[PDB]
């Protein structure tokens, strides 16, 4: 815990607002490209991640298509962002990453 | 800690006798309080003509029916009272009739083997009723897929030969072979020089050979005039047959190659690159991860529902293949995969998945050395082809010499550009054209 | 990132392939050398010399 | 049965503007798209008319376009529509891969590798295209170019030789580049086709670059009428040049027929290579400067393989989206310099343009998205 | 002792590497042997070419 | 090609929707227009306008020095 290591959440949390999305109510995950690895963890989530994920990104894209956006008290919090897919991708990808390693011998 | 190496040199000796007959007398003694003990012949179909075919077939379907001093039931009854197990198969080149018993009663074991090899009262009653029954047999044959169509592929591989010829023969033969075609086939194949007396568990060589002396002395008293038994190599044929039928469910095909034959040493290597394209049933678990890539494009894209190589041997030829069994739309998709892998043997066979096949090959090896009764098949068997048994290090050292190199030679040298012999049966409209499998032996890459 | 291709199998495939690459060359150069009736490299093979005498 | 889906011909129309999915949150940077067709048939139309009575031979070349203009029925706006159209059908193709790397499109590798080879083309096809008046623009915008070739290591005399059927550029070589402005579009139009046919699979891409299969709207009504309006807006702008404005966008010497002895100091291609022109000669080297010329354009194919970002818009990534616009200003930074002579203030500023351009996008904006990513945590 | 047919196939036809070099370096050949051979053949039937016309006139 | 049935799943979310004929075509047009256009250009000023003034700059800095080398040259030349 520094003060300056505030200065980088600070950083953070200012690029965090610049990037925006969270205007239209996404999370950071809801933002992800969609590739291979990215696939496969939005199949491995449960129920309730994947229709809450659905929900969001639809709601965005209709914002987008007004080319409105959230109340500001509506937006998402930085902090309150959660990173419900990293979890998943991380592990999609150190499986990958073993057959990758398998296939060298 | 006792090492592979090692304890593979632990495997006692297999001794080998040969009798004034000619009848070579083989066992392996181990610690087993049980056995197997029975006769190879050197007698298949392949030693049959147009006219006789099916014989050696009506022969077994008679071999424990009845002889001079045991009719009938006798047989049956010496054997199920002492509680042992009487058996026997024929394929196109050999034939066996072997007892799993009580290695306490070796004495009358082989007793019953001589009789039933030597006394078989083949009574003219019994030739009508199995008349009968073998028919029926093949009502019951006609019905697996599988058997049928690898009798297609011998039927065509080898057309105009012996060994295109099918063990139980066309039902005309079986409704016309009479006991005079019978006993003239037996005196004809069924002498001492073709014979091996193999063993397998607890029992002592010299004991083995006392009995083979005392109950099979006599068999070549008289070493033939001018009977030649000789086998004419078969002709193999890049060739195809199709038994469409849309009525059944699923498709079988089976490709091959010619193979080289039981002696030749190039099957090490053949069976290695078998081992590394293996086989596959959708009972399987692990689907997308097994090693064999065709295997798992099959399990992931659902290609089949089983399949399997294979390396048929007899002498101086042989089918080398694949058979599998799908659904009517993937007959294409599994030729190509199965196809493309052939090649990328050929090709570029990569370090350790020869390493695996070359495992594989051992596990296999070992794990069907187990028990008497494997165990006594492969001594009469290899005395039959090999001349000799081949001591698992000698097959341990067979495989350490395969690597790579070895399979993409040996593979290039019976696949690569060469004519396959198609077998296909089912739904098989999607089948590829000859043309189109033949083109698919050879890449334009390379 | 070209690492996933960096191991002993990839090697093996490397060099398996070698004498198609090098074949697959020498069916173009000569293939180039034909199709352009390159005077340069052509005046060294033997016959072929249609610009002589 | 609705034959509108069965039909083997319809299909394809339904596929195409009916029923094809598309983002409900598509805006007005894809309309560029249906502009760039409606730019190429408008073109192949007019250019067509004007092909029933212009000629060829450098006689009668010059002579047969002011006939046209002063006395065929109307071939005025013909002409002018044409050689306007050909300027809209640059600012489009220049706006669509503009949307294209802001937005990420460039994911789909095939489509947006076709739409290179759709680039060089209706370059290819332009150039040809003014050479055709025989001008003076056209003769020495014919010689300036075509050169180039000259600069290739031990061949590139005998090809520049070659394409111009002389030792310069005369007869042999007008009536070529007719021939070749006349099939060259056609061939277009089928690529096209391809573009579009790869394009049809993943469907459009989107402002957010997220996925809008969880929102998708048929194009039927929505994209089939904001095509129409769209269309009416490149009409009024088509009509604006030619009607109001006609050689605004272009060179007033290419009037003045041609001669191999003048070479007005000055001379420059055609507005849409100016900042080419300006990356050619900001490099004191025959090979350097078409070697440089052609990595120029060639770049965008290398574009997907330094995407770096783990988002695909760049609707949320202020970093690259301010590398984008300095990208943008620092092309119109080298079209003007393109249109300015090789003198003083000019000469190093548009060398350090060019450097620019060819650092920014293959070091700035492949950093730039790195920065973001470990921003963001990513 | 094989045969030709037999001894071509190993060396040249079975990779279709070979096999194709086979060819371009076959095509080189042939175009030079049966041009030869043609315009020869093109020449004997002929004769009032200008050919033999120039042993008249070296000078000018 | 991908056709509407075979897009992707969604779970539970409800759409209201109106006729055309229905509502206006043009609700608030300048009323709710001019704010959101005017809170866009915000949004978006400071990543798009500084490349441009740059070469704004540059432009008219670029021209001027090129009269003043030629035509301001003389200048001085005094013997
Ligand atoms: C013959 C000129 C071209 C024509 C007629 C053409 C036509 C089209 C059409 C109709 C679309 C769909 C509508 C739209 O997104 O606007 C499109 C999208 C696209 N084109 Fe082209 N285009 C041409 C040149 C290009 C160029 C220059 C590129 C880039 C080198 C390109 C790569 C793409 C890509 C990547 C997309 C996908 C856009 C997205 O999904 O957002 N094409 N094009
Ligand atoms: C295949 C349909 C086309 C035909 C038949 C055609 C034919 C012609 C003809 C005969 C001329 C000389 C008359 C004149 O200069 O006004 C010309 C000029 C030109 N067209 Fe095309 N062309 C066609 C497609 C294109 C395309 C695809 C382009 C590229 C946008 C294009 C751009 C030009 C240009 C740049 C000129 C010369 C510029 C000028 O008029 O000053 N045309 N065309
Ligand atoms: C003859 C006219 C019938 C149309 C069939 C051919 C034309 C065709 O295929 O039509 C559809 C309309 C095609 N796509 C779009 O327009 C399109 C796609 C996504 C979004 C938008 N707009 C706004 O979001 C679009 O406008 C498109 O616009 O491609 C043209 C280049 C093509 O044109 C061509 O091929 C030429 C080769 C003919």
């Amino acid at each position: 815990v520094s003060a300056s290591s505030r200065w980088l959440e600070g950083i953070r949390k200012w690029y965090y607002n610049a990037a925006g999305f969270n205007k239209l109510g996404l999370m950071r995950d809801d933002t992800i490209h969609e590739n291979d690895d990215v696939k496969e963890a939005i199949r491995r989530l449960p129920e309730n991640l994947y229709d809450d994920r659905v929900f969001r990104i639809k709601r965005a894209l209709d914002l987008s298509m007004r080319q409105q956006i959230l109340p500001k008290e509506q937006w998402t919090k930085y902090e309150e962002d959660k990173s419900y897919l990293e979890p998943y991708l991380k592990e999609v990808i150190r499986e990958r990453k073993e057959r990758e390693e398998w296939a060298k011998k | 800690t006792a090492t592979y190496a090692q304890a593979l040199q632990s495997v006692p000796e297999t001794q080998v006798s040969q009798l004034d007959n000619g009848l070579r007398v083989a066992s392996e003694q181990s610690s087993q309080p049980t056995c197997t003990v029975g006769v190879w012949i050197d007698a298949g179909s392949r030693y049959e003509s147009e006219k006789n075919n099916g014989a050696g077939y009506f022969v077994e379907h008679l071999a424990f029916k009845g002889t001079k001093n045991r009719p009938g039931n006798a047989l049956e009854k010496e054997v199920e009272s002492m509680g042992a197990h009487l058996n026997a198969y024929s394929t196109r080149e050999h034939t066996a009739y072997y007892i799993k018993a009580l290695s306490k009663d070796l004495p009358k074991a082989v007793e019953l083997l001589a009789d039933i090899v030597q006394n078989c009262s083949l009574e003219d009653s019994q030739i009508e009723k199995e008349r009968d029954v073998i028919l029926q047999e093949l009502q019951e044959n006609d019905t697996s897929m599988r058997d049928v169509v690898f009798n297609y592929l011998h039927a065509t591989a080898f057309q105009g030969t012996p060994l295109a010829q099918s063990v139980e023969g066309p039902s005309e033969n079986v409704r016309k072979l009479s006991r005079a075609d019978l006993t003239e086939y037996l005196s004809r194949h069924y002498k001492a020089p073709r014979m091996v007396l193999a063993a397998a568990g607890g029992l002592e060589h010299r004991q083995l050979l006392d009995l083979a002396q005392k109950h099979f002395s006599g068999l070549s008293g008289t070493y033939d005039e001018d009977a030649v038994p000789t086998l004419s190599p078969c002709r193999f044929t890049g060739s195809q047959i199709c038994h469409r039928e849309d009525g059944l469910p699923l498709a079988h095909v089976a490709i091959a190659v010619e193979g080289p034959g039981w002696a030749h040493p190039d099957n090490v290597a053949l069976q290695v690159a078998n081992a590394i394209i293996g086989h596959y049933d959708c009972t399987y678990g692990g689907g997308a991860h097994l090693s064999s890539p065709l295997a798992s494009i099959a399990a992931t894209n659902k290609l089949c529902q089983s399949f399997q190589t294979f390396n048929i041997c007899y002498a101086d030829t042989g089918l080398l293949g694949a058979h599998f069994v799908c659904d009517h739309m993937s007959i294409d998709d599994m030729m190509f995969v199965l196809q493309g892998q052939w090649m990328r043997l050929c090709t570029s066979a990569t370090e350790s998945e020869v390493l695996r096949g070359k495992n594989l090959l051992r596990n296999a090896l070992v794990s069907h050395l187990d028990g008497t009764t494997p165990v006594c098949e492969d001594i009469g068997r290899s005395l039959l082809t090999y001349g000799r048994r081949i001591p698992l290090a000698e097959w341990e050292s067979r495989i350490a010499e395969v690597d790579a190199r070895v399979v993409r030679e040996v593979c290039s040298k019976y696949f690569y550009d060469q004519c396959p012999a198609v077998a296909g049966f089912g739904p098989i409209e999607q089948l590829p054209d000859y043309n189109r499998i033949r083109s698919g032996m050879f890449w334009l890459r390379f | 990132m070209l690492t996933r291709f960096l191991g002993p199998r990839y090697r093996q495939l490397a060099r398996n392939w070698v004498p198609t690459a090098q074949l697959w060359g020498a069916v173009g150069a000569v293939g180039l050398v034909w199709a352009t009736d390159w005077r340069l490299i052509l005046d060294w093979v033997p016959y072929i010399n249609g610009k002589f005498k | 049965t609705n034959i509108r889906k069965s039909h083997p011909l319809m299909k394809i129309v339904n596929n195409a503007f009916i029923d094809l999915p598309a983002p409900s949150n598509i805006s007005s940077w894809w309309n560029f798209g249906s502009l760039l067709g409606i730019c190429l048939i408008l073109q192949i139309l007019t250019g067509l008319f004007l092909a029933m009575h212009y000629t060829s031979d450098t006689t009668t070349a010059f002579s047969s376009v002011t006939h046209i203009c002063r006395d065929v029925n109307y071939g005025w706006i013909i002409r002018y529509m044409h050689a306007n159209g050909a300027s809209m059908f640059f600012i489009c193709l220049y706006m669509h891969v503009g949307r294209g790397l802001y937005y990420g499109s460039y994911t789909f590798l095939e489509t947006w590798n076709i739409g290179v080879i759709l680039l060089l083309t209706v370059m290819a096809t332009a150039f040809m295209g003014y050479v055709l008046p025989w001008g003076q623009m056209s003769f020495w915008g014919a010689t300036v170019i075509t050169n180039l070739l000259s600069a290739i290591p031990y061949i590139g005399t005998n090809l520049v030789e070659w394409i111009w059927g002389g030792f310069s550029v005369d007869k042999a070589t007008l009536t070529r580049f007719f021939a070749f402005h006349f099939i060259l579009p056609f061939i277009i139009m089928a690529i096209a086709m391809v573009h579009l046919l790869f394009l049809h699979e993943t469907g459009s891409n989107n402002p957010t670059g997220i996925s809008s299969d969880v929102d998708k709207i048929p194009f039927h009504p929505y994209y089939t009428i904001k095509d129409i309006l769209g269309a009416l807006l490149l009409i009024l702008a088509l009509m604006l040049l030619v009607l109001f404005a006609p050689d605004l966008l272009g060179d007033p010497d290419n009037y003045t027929p041609a001669n191999p002895l003048n070479t007005p100091p000055h001379i420059k291609p055609e507005w849409y290579f100016l900042f080419a022109y300006a990356i050619l000669r900001s490099i004191p080297n025959k090979l350097g400067g078409v070697l440089a010329l052609a990595f120029s354009i060639l770049i965008l194919a290398l574009i997907p393989l330094l995407h770096t970002s783990k988002q695909r818009s760049m609707m949320f990534r202020p970093l690259s989206q301010c590398l984008f616009w300095a990208l943008v200003a620092d092309l119109l930074t080298l079209t003007w310099i393109g249109g300015q002579p090789v003198e003083h203030p000019y000469i190093t500023i548009g060398q350090l343009a060019s450097v620019l351009y060819f650092l920014l996008i293959l070091v700035l904006m492949p950093t730039a998205g790195t920065i973001e990513n470990k921003l963001l945590k990513w | 002792a094989p045969t030709l047919t037999a001894r071509l196939y190993s060396l040249l036809f079975r990779r279709t590497s070979t096999f194709a070099l086979t060819i371009v370096v076959g095509a080189l050949f042939f175009e030079r042997a049966f041009d030869q051979g043609a315009d020869a053949i093109y020449e004997h039937i002929n004769e009032g070419k200008l050919w033999k016309h120039i042993k008249h006139k070296y000078e000018n | 090609g991908r056709q509407f049935g075979h897009l992707t799943r969604v779970r539970h979310v409800i759409t209201y929707s109106l006729s055309p004929f229905e509502q206006r075509a043009f609700p608030h047009y300048f009323s709710k227009g001019i704010p959101n256009v005017l809170r866009r250009t915000r949004a978006c000023i400071l990543r798009v306008a500084p490349p441009f003034v740059a070469f704004y700059l540059v432009y008219t800095w670029g021209t001027q020095e090129f009269e003043k080398s030629k035509r301001k040259n003389p200048a001085a030349y005094e013997n």
